[PDB]
């Protein structure tokens, strides 16, 4: 079922259509992006970010024993009322498999002593495994639910020793945790780690950090009233995204030597630039 | 669902009849109150409230119609003595706690008439109302209207009020049903308006609501000015909606928005 | 119960001065403040005009400087009280129906200041709600070792104002180093521990029983306000708001004012066995708040 021809077997004729259809497609990247996060508007490297993390990246493991990661994160930071949740909303509706809380997450060992059987129940990261777990008002978790987050980014596991059972139970995932700076105002003066209230592992393993502005865009306001008034007044659907997206993951590319060359290019002008005390970075 | 008799509703729609129809139910809600008149206004649209739509079909979360009144000021303007006439004719906000907002807040995630007082007992000024109050953003942002009363130091006003408190803890609701307006009127048009006046918003009102809430983000933008949220639009649009209810218009008319607008600039305060 | 023979031996006029006189008859002084006691023991009428509930529980605060018998007043009326529980500040469901005795009100908690605001509007606790049907009697010291009339009440005795407010009368009482009226305490002093008793005064004290039984027989009546005498609270209380807005330095005469004028003269007519609430009610109930205005002044 792994290889993507099985599932085109499994497909019927029309459905390879569309795929194939959607695959030759050449603005393929703005048709989902538009697809995918229709009410919203603006925004749209925070879209492309969500759409590369949904599709994810290819797993690897080394000779030596350890694993490498196959998983992007995305942490979205913005002033209230900027839709950020909306984000969240939107990607449990497409995605089956996410998981949506609010800030239990990792698992429940309750012993059934009738049986004298310790049954687990699965946490919010757990039933997330494979998938996206969307956590929203990551800035209000307690100590507990921040280790527990860092281990799992960090080891993809979970950990768990209850009544003297010691269990690991493997959790691979995407998240796309969001949260408010703090105080509510993103000062530009301040950089990232001052804005928000994290430690500093956990915003280190993050990546595609975005971050939200009003701007009180006096047209953006015109449309976003236009369209709140509409809404009391797609290229593709969802069903035929769903089907692009697993046969894509079906594959798995692989990396070449031109691209090597300009990757290293990439990384040299990316490490010049931080270091280059022109202005400073964020992070 | 009463059944209105065909007399009651013709007495209703020559009420409505009447361009001064907003005023004169503002008026009719205790008159005997030394003015007020935008506060009265406000607890009518407040009474009347705006249309219950269920946005489910659009699968976003159905919008709250109620209006939310919050009333701040000194005490001696006699915030009580209205309070009790709304709540005869219709059946500690100071000391908020913040672990209780915090809890109120959590709440309205998933119609409030508040009073307020200072937290010194006087009226100060110099400070802002938010200070004065003691009470923050998020709260203060989820109530509609916002009414400012200051209660000067006037002999007159100030005896002519404790007059009239000291007559609503004497006179019976008889001599006050005698002297002012019958209740059972007033009963009678606010069930009429809010059971078959709903009215809809037209092409104008809708352009008119939009431009609004433009010329408020543009207001925002100012430098210590507050920066208008989408919240608002929707405060507005529920004026609007009680507004129209009040003059039995099946239809939301500009004048309602205009009218809305108004009463949130006057409220506010926005001129001092 | 009672007898009739102790009907007619209590039935005599000014029997409510007596009364007041035999609280506490050690304590030399602060008849206004006995009087006051005897109404938060005995307490208000209450009733429900068109199912409006009107609470008739008194409250009382007992303010100034250290030292001045104000924990002899409280055990006083902890004891003499049917049920009552005497508590610091750092309980109240315990108390009922009856007196809650809290000395050293200044040193409590915020926290369970919020829910003594909720007593004091409601008269419950809400969690289920147990009933909090209690008057509190409350007594507090300055914070500076001294109250200065300078400052105001809240800034000598840190508290809320409102909480403040809430009380139906507050009394302020203040150690004064006058010569003769030291003598007069000496000497009274010292007969209290030489004879064991009290000096003897012009009206025998009454017995704790009896006491006790009088305040049950006055409890069981329940007088009610006629609108005919309204019309004189009309002028009395709009004068008092002129007063009140003459000079607003002091606690306005708020609608809490009317409404504790109103349950202390049920109180006194209660205590009188009068089923109607008249004249004389109004003027003892105002000789009573215009006591603590001047006591409050300094
Ligand atoms: N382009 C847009 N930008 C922002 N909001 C938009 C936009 N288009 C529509 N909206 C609407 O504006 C509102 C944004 O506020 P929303 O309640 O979604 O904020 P939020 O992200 O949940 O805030 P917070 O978590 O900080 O409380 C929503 O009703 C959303 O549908
Ligand atoms: N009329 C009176 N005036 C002043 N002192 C009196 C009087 N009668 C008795 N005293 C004496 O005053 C003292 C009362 O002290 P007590 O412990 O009651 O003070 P308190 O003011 O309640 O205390 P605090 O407020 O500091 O907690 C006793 O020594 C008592 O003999």
């Amino acid at each position: 079922d792994q290889t993507a021809e099985s599932i085109k077997n499994q497909m019927t004729v029309q459905e390879w259509e569309k795929v194939f259809e959607m695959s030759q497609d050449k603005n393929l990247y703005h048709n989902l992006c538009t697809s995918l996060f229709p009410t919203i508007h603006g925004n749209d490297e925070i879209k492309r970010g969500v759409l590369l993390m949904l599709f994810g990246g290819v797993p690897k493991t080394t000779m030596e024993g350890t694993s490498l990661r196959g998983d992007i994160n995305v942490c979205i930071v913005g002033d209230p009322s900027t839709s950020k949740s909306q984000f969240l909303k939107h990607v449990e509706e497409f995605s089956p498999r996410a998981v949506y809380t609010s800030g239990g997450l990792t698992a429940a060992v309750v012993k059934d002593e009738e049986s004298h059987e310790f049954v687990i129940e699965a946490g919010a990261l757990m039933l997330a495994d494979n998938g996206v777990c969307c956590i929203d008002e990551f800035d209000k978790m307690d100590l507990k639910d921040q280790v527990a987050i860092h281990e799992a980014m960090e080891q993809q596991t979970i950990s768990i020793t209850k009544a003297g059972v010691k269990a690991t139970l493997n959790a691979r995932t995407s998240i796309l945790a969001a949260a408010n700076p703090v105080g509510g105002r993103y000062e530009r003066s301040k950089s990232l780690k001052h804005n928000v209230n994290l430690s500093a592992p956990i915003m280190s393993r993050f990546d595609l950090f975005f971050i939200l502005v009003d701007e009180c865009n006096e047209v953006t306001d015109y449309a976003i009233a236009r369209r709140i008034v509409d809404l009391h007044a797609r290229v593709y659907s969802i069903e035929d995204i769903q089907r692009y997206l697993l046969f894509a993951r079906q594959f798995q590319p692989k990396i070449t030597k031109e691209a090597e060359e300009f990757i290293v290019e990439q990384y040299r002008r990316l490490r010049q630039r931080d270091g280059s005390g022109v202005a400073k970075s964020s992070w | 669902q009463k059944l209105f008799t065909e007399e009651r509703v013709a007495m209703l729609k020559e009420l409505a009849a009447k361009p001064d129809i907003y005023e004169r139910l503002a008026a009719a809600l205790a008159p005997s109150i030394y003015e007020h008149e935008d506060i009265k206004k406000g607890i009518l649209l407040q009474l009347f409230g705006g249309t219950r739509k269920d946005f489910s079909h659009t699968g976003r979360g159905k919008f709250r119609a109620e209006v939310n009144i919050l009333l701040c000021g000194d005490p001696g303007t006699s915030k009580s003595q209205l309070l009790q006439y709304v709540f005869n004719l219709v059946p500690e906000f100071d000391k908020m706690n913040e672990s209780t907002r915090s809890v109120l807040h959590e709440v309205m995630e998933q119609s409030v008439l508040a009073a307020a007082n200072p937290v010194e007992s006087q009226w100060n000024p110099k400070k802002t109302t938010i200070e004065n109050i003691q009470l923050p953003h998020t709260l203060l942002s989820r109530f509609d209207l916002i009414f400012l009363m200051l209660d000067p130091q006037d002999e007159a006003y100030d005896r002519r009020l404790a007059h009239h408190l000291v007559a609503l803890y004497y006179q019976s609701e008889e001599q006050m049903k005698e002297e002012h307006l019958d209740m059972a009127v007033l009963k009678d048009y606010i069930a009429y308006a809010r059971t078959y006046v709903n009215p809809r918003l037209s092409e104008e009102a809708s352009q008119a609501l939009i431009e609004a809430y433009v010329s408020m983000r543009k207001i925002g933008s100012g430098r210590g000015m507050v920066s208008a949220y989408p919240r608002q639009l929707e405060s507005l649009i529920r004026l609007s909606e009680a507004h129209a209810k009040v003059r039995f218009s099946n239809k939301v008319e500009t004048i309602d928005v205009e009218e809305a607008k108004r009463l949130h600039r006057e409220a506010l305060k926005q001129s001092a | 119960e009672l007898s009739e023979e102790e009907l007619r031996q209590i039935t005599e006029e000014d029997f409510y001065e007596k009364l007041a006189a035999s609280i506490a008859p050690e304590i030399y002084g602060h008849e206004d403040v006995k009087k006051a006691l005897l109404l938060l023991l005995v307490g208000g009428v209450d009733h429900s005009p068109r199912g409006m509930k009107i609470r008739g529980n008194i409250n009382v605060c007992l303010m100034g400087d250290p030292g001045v018998a104000k924990s002899q007043l409280l055990s006083y009326i902890d004891r003499l009280a049917p049920r009552s529980q005497y508590t610091t500040g750092r309980a109240l469901v315990l108390a009922d129906q009856g007196v809650c005795c809290i000395d050293e009100f200044d040193k409590m908690m915020d926290s369970d200041r919020t829910a003594i605001h909720e007593v004091m509007e409601q008269q419950t606790i809400s969690i289920t709600t147990l009933n909090a049907r209690c008057s509190i009697l409350a007594a507090a010291n300055p914070a500076y070792g001294r109250y200065n009339p300078k400052k105001t009440v809240e800034q000598n005795i840190q508290l809320p104002a409102a909480l403040l407010s809430r009380f139906d009368l507050l009394w302020l009482i203040q150690d004064k180093p006058d010569r003769d009226n030291d003598l007069r305490l000496a000497q009274h002093i010292t007969y209290v521990h030489q004879h064991s008793k009290q000096p003897p005064s012009q009206f025998q004290p009454m017995d704790m029983k009896l006491m006790r039984r009088y305040i049950t027989m006055c409890k069981s009546k329940q007088p009610a306000i006629p609108e005919s005498l309204a019309d004189y609270l009309t002028a009395a209380y709009v004068e008092m708001r002129k007063e009140a807005r003459t000079n607003k330095d002091m606690t306005f005469t708020s609608a809490r004012t009317l409404l504790s004028i109103l349950r202390l003269s049920t109180a006194l007519a209660r205590l009188r066995l009068e089923d109607v609430v008249e004249k004389e009610d109004v003027n003892e109930a105002m000789r009573l708040t215009e006591m603590s205005k001047d006591s409050l002044q300094g």
